[PDB]
């Protein structure tokens, strides 16, 4: 469940 | 026994059948077959009209004969296929269509019918391919043309859009003159620039298909109640739906049966669908005074009888021309008052419907000519949603401040949870931002914020902080399937972030989570104008369906937008869908056909929605929602005004904060999401309808 980019 | 005797009967009968007297056509055809049994064309024609009469088992026997007698009879294979499809044997229909095509490769109708099976099954490209084949083979083919048009609308292929719209109108106009069943479906007619007159005429002709199917039952009129004496002063309301289950309709009105006042009302839910096992069905079954599974009573005669025996005063049609409808029930008039409500955003066009429940904003008197029914106005909006009950975890949010020395945003990192207050009270340092009752807790960037962010970034399912369960908002389905669908309220705290969906952290997000079929070229132009005037803003859309994305991205490039200006996300479970609306700044409503359920979904997240109401019911719902909410500044008189409002909300961050705060307060404070108030107003309206009937009046507009 990966995000499209890193905060 | 003679062949040309029988031949003559067949021609006499294609005559009666052409006129429109279906009943005599049958008697002729049947004499033709006593005279010449091995008469393929008679068997095929008798079968065709038996199918219209809904005598499928008998039609199927005669198609089989036609084929036995004439094995090259592609036409009979094609119509036998359609009979099997209506009988739910899609397997057998498919075999019929394919066999027709092998025997006669040049036979267009079988290609069209193969396309319809694909279309029904969600295979839109496979449908487009077969409709295109049918039209190469037979270029004047309205059924194929209009179904291809709807396929193209669904995937947002706007090749020759204006010419296509012109031709759909032309086909409907020709078909209404020439007295055929129009190839445009009434539900689809809201999408094309037909006249109000034409849309109502299309509806009326679909209604008449029910009359053919109930005339074969030869039932007399029912005696209706004239008073409330046998029901103890209680008005008997019958809600009829194929959608008591996991369907939008239930996500709107599942609380209403239970909220009816037992002193004055007795509520019957007539389900047209079997129990799908979901809590939506459980609740309606549990809370209605009576629940009747009409799926177990396939005969419209016996089902209408059952309604009539229950002694219904007002029967409410929640399907209109949608999948699962049994309008035959309503055509048999088992109740003295029969009302359209909520599920179908158009007119029945039919004599057997008395009222449509709507409101002054949705259906103003100036456009009454588009409805065959009398208007019955609810005081605010006819629209309602169960969001207060299904999604109470979104009544309050908190955020994380991660920019630190920068902005305190309300929609980049969001926490929601029934136990959020307790989790916050366990934290050392929580800034509370007053909202010039209401306030947004702000978790500062401590090591706890880092752990939450870590979870989101590593894509972990969940973590634990001070004993509280913290869920990744992308994993709701693994943690609690029932919470994901809206059947349960989530029992964890859920984190939702722009990073999860690839939305830019430093930009205005304009969302539209509708099905792409509601977009036309003009709408995307409007959106492109807004994006060009609000640099770095993005438009957030859904793969709904996915094959629509490349089409929209292409039209957008031709408008001069780089690819990254439109961001597509997959369709999600109900709860993720409603929750992730919290990430948007503004929602841009589709003027062609508004967000309906979708409108209530974005407003529940506190997301302002800009709409331009048109003339159709379907184009005015979002404005009706917004006037009830109390946000008249989000309603545009024209495209210029729409673009201006959108652009103002994207450029003036102080105005955006004010309008977002308005929506966030008023979703609770206004009537829009108040099921108890809604039910009580619906009750006030039911009693008007009834008093009017009891005083011996035919139905008339109810505006007071
Ligand atoms: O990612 C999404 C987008 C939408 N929906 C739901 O899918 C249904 C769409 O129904 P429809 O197209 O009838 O929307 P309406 O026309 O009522 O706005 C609604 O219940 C939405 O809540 C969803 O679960 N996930």
């Amino acid at each position: 469940f990966m995000p499209k980019y890193s905060i | 026994m003679c062949p040309t005797h029988a031949d003559s009967l067949n021609n006499l009968a294609n005559i009666k059948r052409e006129q429109g007297n279906i009943e005599e056509a049958v008697r002729l055809y049947r004499k033709a077959l006593e005279v010449f049994p091995e008469f393929a064309a008679a068997h095929s024609n008798l079968a065709s009209v038996l199918q219209q009469q809904g005598k499928l088992q008998e039609a199927l026997m005669h198609y089989k004969e036609a084929i036995r007698i004439s094995p090259t009879f592609a036409d009979a294979y094609s119509n036998m296929g359609n009979t099997l499809k209506e009988m739910q044997d899609v397997q057998g229909a498919l075999q019929c269509y394919t066999r027709a095509i092998q025997i006669n490769p040049a036979f267009a109708d079988a290609h069209s019918n193969l396309a319809s099976i694909h279309k029904d099954s969600g295979n839109i490209p496979e449908a487009i391919a077969s409709y295109r084949t049918a039209l190469k083979l037979k270029p004047d083919f309205p059924d194929a043309y209009c179904n291809l048009a709807h396929c193209l609308q669904i995937v947002c292929d706007w090749t020759d859009y204006d010419e296509r719209m012109k031709k759909l109108v032309s086909i409907v106009a020709d078909q209404l003159e020439k007295n055929r069943l129009p190839s445009v479906h009434p539900h689809h007619s809201m999408l094309y620039p037909l006249s109000h007159g034409f849309r109502k005429a299309i509806a009326e002709r679909h209604g008449n298909l029910c009359l053919d199917k109930i005339n074969v039952l030869h039932k007399p009129p029912y005696e209706h109640p004239k008073d409330l004496k046998l029901s103890d002063g209680r008005l008997r309301v019958g809600y009829v739906s194929s959608d008591f289950g996991n369907h939008p309709t239930s996500h709107l009105m599942q609380s209403i049966p239970g909220m009816h006042n037992p002193d004055k009302f007795e509520v019957f839910c007539y389900a047209l669908s079997p129990d799908d096992g979901t809590n939506f069905r459980v609740k309606v079954m549990a809370e209605a005074n009576h629940f009747i599974d009409l799926s177990q009573i396939p005969c419209n005669g016996k089902a209408a009888d059952r309604i009539h025996q229950d002694g219904i005063h007002i029967l409410v049609n929640m399907n209109g021309y949608t999948k699962g409808a049994r309008n035959e029930l309503f055509a048999l008039r088992p109740a003295p008052i029969q009302a359209m409500w909520l599920g179908y955003p158009g007119t029945s066009g039919a004599l057997f419907m008395d009222y449509i429940i709507t409101d002054q904003e949705t259906s103003p008197a100036e456009v009454a000519e588009q409805y065959s029914e009398k208007l019955a106005y609810m005081p605010h909006t006819f629209f309602i949603g169960d969001h207060a009950n299904m999604f109470p975890h979104l009544k309050k949010k908190a955020v994380i401040d991660f920019k630190s020395n920068g902005h305190i945003y309300d929609n980049r990192i969001v926490l929601n949870g029934i136990d959020l207050k307790a989790f916050l009270d366990s934290l050392p340092d929580v800034k509370i931002v007053k909202m010039k009752a209401l306030n947004m807790p702000v978790i500062p960037m401590n090591t706890i914020a880092e752990a939450v962010i870590e979870m989101i970034n590593r894509g972990q399912i969940q973590i634990t902080i001070n004993g509280f369960s913290i869920s990744n908002g992308l994993a709701t389905t693994q943690i609690n399937n029932k919470a994901a669908t809206g059947e349960e309220v989530p029992r964890t705290i859920i984190v939702t972030t722009r990073s999860q969906y690839g939305l830019p952290e430093d930009a205005i997000v304009y969302c539209n989570f509708n099905q792409l079929y509601k977009i036309d070229p003009s709408t995307l132009q409007m959106w492109a104008n807004i994006l060009k005037r609000v640099p770095n803003s993005v438009l957030w859309l859904l793969r709904f369906p996915a094959v629509g994305e490349p089409n929209i991205q292409q039209y957008a490039q031709n408008m001069g937008l780089p690819q990254n200006r439109i961001i597509f996300s997959p369709v999600a479970p109900k709860e993720e869908h409603v929750r992730r609306g919290q990430l948007a700044d503004v929602c841009l409503d589709t003027p062609l056909c508004n967000g309906h359920t979708t409108g209530m979904d974005v407003l529940w997240a506190g997301t302002p929605m800009v709409t331009m109401p048109g003339e159709t019911l379907a184009s005015r719902v979002a404005a009706s929602q917004l006037t009830c909410l109390g946000c008249l500044e989000l309603i545009a008189k024209n495209r210029q005004e729409y673009e201006d409002i959108a652009v103002k909300l994207g450029t003036d961050l102080e105005y955006l904060k004010k309008v977002r705060g308005k929506v966030w307060k008023q979703r609770i404070s206004s009537p829009l999401f108040n099921t108890k108030q809604y039910t009580m107003e619906l009750e006030r309206l039911y009693l008007q309808m009834w008093e009017h009937y009891a005083a011996g009046n035919k139905p008339d507009h109810m505006i007071k």
